[PDB]
DNA sequence: AGCAGCTGCACCT
DNA sequence: AGGTGCAGCTGCT
RNA sequence: CUAAGAAAUUCACGGCGGGCUUGAUGUCCGCGUCUACCUGGUUCACUGCCGUGUAGGCAG
């Protein structure tokens, strides 16, 4: 018995874009007609400090480079000069059946990788993992640099049954921590709502709005674009933000990337915070692989390991492995 | 060669799928021999049961939409394809490709026979309506009917009938059905004057339908030497690389009842252009004429200007 | 008597180009003027997350691959913000005439044919045929991950004779399961309908429209395009979806692999559901082909013992070959 | 008493 | 996301 | 009798870090817009009465 060639995993936990609007907080009851967060333009005059490369460090030159500064467009978001909060709006669709995968080769290989799953299933339900995931709903970390820093961050959260509300979630955002895992009655709730979601029996859709309160006029910080060239028959566009309908929004991946921080079970450190599940779980803005596979801890060594050789790591590394068969990928050589 | 007594109007035909490169040399529009043997195909269906020939094809091309892309770092294109299901062996197949596209034309067809002696006019609009929705033109199926509620029925028109006056107004009435869409036809006589002008410098007959239907850039004596029309390359028949075979010496025939051969594409010049330029509507129909004797099996529209 | 050199059969069941739009849930009714589903672009960011070599395992290594950021350009399409219900329209005509070749070199072999096919249609109708097509038109099967996790799809069939629409019906596509096949009076009266146009006795034209709660903002999948690399130049998009006059949509082939989905009679197994009806029947989800040549229950073969050695095969592998001549193929040498 | 197929291998730029 | 051929091969008789 | 006849692309993803665009300015000289017309084309389908009536008529 080995791995199957073609092996892919379609995403539980599929969210959409997130959408801004801004308004006044304590109006946040009635913010359903709140207008949109914009992206507007701006002219930038960028300054001289990169590092120089010590052939260029004469005076001269510096001074000549510091007399002709270039000048940029950039996009930018600011809520209105009246409104103080931000909104954040989205929804998310928890789906279920997360062992099975979307394409396979062998039928032994996919056999096996199901009773596996089903073994998983069978010794502790999804409780562990849909308890950190209503976590990661319950303080906002989907707003990423939105929330640092923010006054006061109220997190709503509607399971949504026919077309209409069936229950509703109210959270302090800033009580709910970034680093550890508590216990409390309502977000209990909301991990069992989320583990019905993941087993299967249920269809869990969810309304998820955030209220952050920032300041008048101040600067929200929605998704960011790419952009390849750059010239004259632009405006010298240097930053290109993302837009939905001529609102400031976020991706759908960012969103997502936020959800599935979880991972705390990594073996470089603890005291450092959860990290996002990835094979080799890596942080981009670190630059680093935490689970190098070196160690015996990466993704796909423990599955291997659990499949084929029947070697079941620690539940720690379980719950790591049906997170990463949560997030969905594509498996194989 | 002959003259329609009457003409039939398929009032816009939307067409998914057809097949785009038609020709070793040409990519875009299909070929105007796809829609002779479409009506052809639509006499031997439902012509010949209603004391009814039908002899050639107008075609306008109210739209297109090819299945193509370009791929992000050069100026030419790729097509799109399909994913063609796999081997016995279950590995993978072979990638031919093929060209698809999105078609909406309209078909002016001439009729000669009893055509409102035995029935009348509605009716057989109607059953070559409904027998046209049912087959496929070039390659890529009939598009049937969709929320367009409006564009359903035929004009059955006769030509010489009424006064001369008259006679243009029906015909300008139904060229009011025509607009948005340009006309395709066949332009030998203007191939052969470039050829003969361009010959005092070189006798090359190739390139000049190369040279005819580009973007020549000429130096400042800066300019772009035009032609007045929309010229483009078509497939303009076949020529038999081979003499004539019976039905039962060549392997793997379509049917062994039907003399075959082995043919070459001949590439001529079209011209698209709109329909209110020409005042004769029957100018445009697309004839198909064989001359066995040797290879030349052309498709053109003769009597045009 | 032999097989002829060339054998050509048309399709029947010519489907549409399947166009997506969008709009709320119960005013389907009112579903005429729904805007359409448009395809946007976006960029992401990622990691490495596929299988490494034994040889890079490296530690420095994977740490230097991780600090280049890999982006892509995704062609996505979402719902709008304010609507949960997908609509996706196509039309499919049914011809008649399933017998006759386009093509058949041999005269006495296509005489053969004719007669091996009307005596098949003598000894029983279209109706098993028929009905599983109904139960695939009934089903939303050609929702093909639009329907994966769906709260509520409904199926709406207009077969339309005149101008006009000539006879309606209404499905729950949830409850008409994906796996058997039951038997239901609307059913089976659409069964009768497509059997009678299959039999040549008309021709059937449909308009199906299929209308599915997803959820407000969250993403569809069309079809996507084939484009092959320009590998010595610059990076491209890395999916591009289909799309009709700026419209997303679903190949028509899509449609039609969704439709064919009916053979429950290869030998592997019977509880893994129907597959598409296929010449050595392979799907390309699993990569393997069933109806190997190597047993005698592939449609060629078949085919061949049923015209040219006259023995007549079990009813439901004469079912599958009258399947084959329905999908159309060229067959030959 | 062979036959036909069949799988597998190799070529090659 | 190759066509080809042919050497060898299986074989059971 | 159509370069005919046939076809599933697809699974997954964090683009963010940061910035002073500034100084200075005379828009301005001159000019013939005229001549001639039916708003009615039934153009206000109204107001009140007898009659239980919306059925039917009446009076200005």
């Amino acid at each position: 018995l080995s791995t199957a060639s073609v092996l892919a995993f379609e995403r539980k936990l599929d969210p959409s874009d997130a959408l801004m609007s801004a308004g006044a907080w304590a109006q946040r009851d009635a913010s359903q007609e709140w207008p949109a967060v914009t992206v507007r333009e701006k002219s930038v005059r960028g300054t001289i400090s990169n590092r120089l490369k010590t052939k260029d460090r004469d005076p001269a030159k510096l001074d000549a480079s510091i007399q002709s500064p270039n000048l940029q467009t950039v996009d930018v978001a600011n809520l209105p000069s009246d409104a103080d909060t931000l909104k954040v709006r989205f929804t998310l669709r928890v789906l279920g059946g997360a062992g099975t995968p979307s394409a396979c080769n062998d039928a032994a290989y996919r056999d096996k990788l199901l009773q596996t799953v089903a073994t998983y299933v069978n010794e502790q339900g999804f409780a562990e993992l849909a308890r950190r995931y209503a976590h990661n709903l319950a303080n906002a970390r989907f707003l990423w640099r939105n929330r640092v820093g923010a006054e006061a961050v109220e997190v709503r959260i509607n399971h949504i049954r026919q077309g209409e509300v069936a229950r509703t979630w109210r959270f302090d955002a800033l009580a709910i921590g970034l680093r550890d895992f508590k216990a409390d009655a309502e977000l209990d709730a909301l991990a069992e709502l989320i583990a019905s979601g993941l087993s299967g029996s249920g269809h869990v859709l969810l309304e998820v709005v955030a209220f952050a309160r920032i300041g008048d006029g101040q600067e929200v910080f929605p998704s960011q674009e790419l952009i390849l060239d750059k010239g004259d028959k632009k405006g010298q566009k240097s930053k290109t933000l993302y837009s939905v309908r001529d609102a400031a929004a976020i991706h759908s991946q960012k969103i997502g990337n936020a959800l599935r921080t979880i991972d705390t079970w990594y073996p470089d450190e603890d005291g450092l915070g959860p990290i996002a599940v990835e094979p080799y779980g890596s942080v981009t803005s670190q630059g680093k692989a935490y689970r190098q596979p070196k160690q015996k801890l990466d993704f796909y060594t423990l599955l291997d390991n659990w499949v084929l050789r029947d070697e079941a790591p620690a539940v720690e590394q379980q719950h790591y492995v049906i997170a990463n068969l949560i997030r969905g990928g594509v498996f194989g050589e | 060669v002959t003259d329609p007594e009457a003409l039939l109007l398929l009032p816009r035909l939307s067409i998914q799928n057809a097949n785009a490169i038609s020709s070793p040399l040409t990519w875009g529009f299909p070929s105007p021999g796809a829609f002779t043997g479409f009506v052809h195909a639509l006499q031997r269906r439902v012509g010949i049961s209603l004391d009814i020939e039908l002899d050639g094809v107008g075609i306008v091309c109210h739209r297109f939409e090819a299945q193509i892309s370009q791929p992000a770092g050069k100026r030419t294109k790729v097509f799109n394809l399909t994913r063609n299901p796999l081997n016995r062996d279950g590995s993978t197949a072979a990638i031919v490709e093929e060209g698809r596209a999105h078609l909406e034309v309209s078909l002016l067809l001439g009729v000669h026979g009893d055509g409102l002696d035995d029935h009348p006019a509605q009716e057989i609009a109607r059953q070559v309506q409904e027998q046209a929705g049912a087959m496929r033109l070039a390659g890529g199926s009939i598009l049937p009917w969709c929320n367009e509620r409006f564009p359903a029925p035929n004009a059955e028109l006769l030509m010489l009938g009424g006064s001369d006056e008259q006679r243009r107004k029906n015909q300008r009435r139904l060229t009011r059905r025509l607009l948005p869409g340009f006309a395709l036809v066949s332009r030998e006589a203007l191939l052969q004057q470039h050829l003969e002008t361009l010959r005092t410098t070189l006798p090359e007959a190739t390139t000049l339908d190369a040279l005819l239907d580009l973007c020549r850039i000429n130096f400042e004596p800066w300019q772009v030497r035009d032609k007045p029309g929309w010229l483009v390359p078509i497939p303009a028949g076949y020529n038999a690389l081979s003499p004539l075979y019976l039905p039962g010496e060549v392997r793997n025939a379509r049917d062994r009842e039907t003399p075959l051969r082995f043919v070459e594409n001949l590439f001529g010049l079209g011209e698209w252009l709109s329909p209110h330029r020409v005042a004769a509507l029957s100018d445009l129909l697309w004839y198909h004429h064989a001359e066995p004797d040797k290879g030349l099996y052309r498709w053109s529209t003769p009597r045009f200007v």
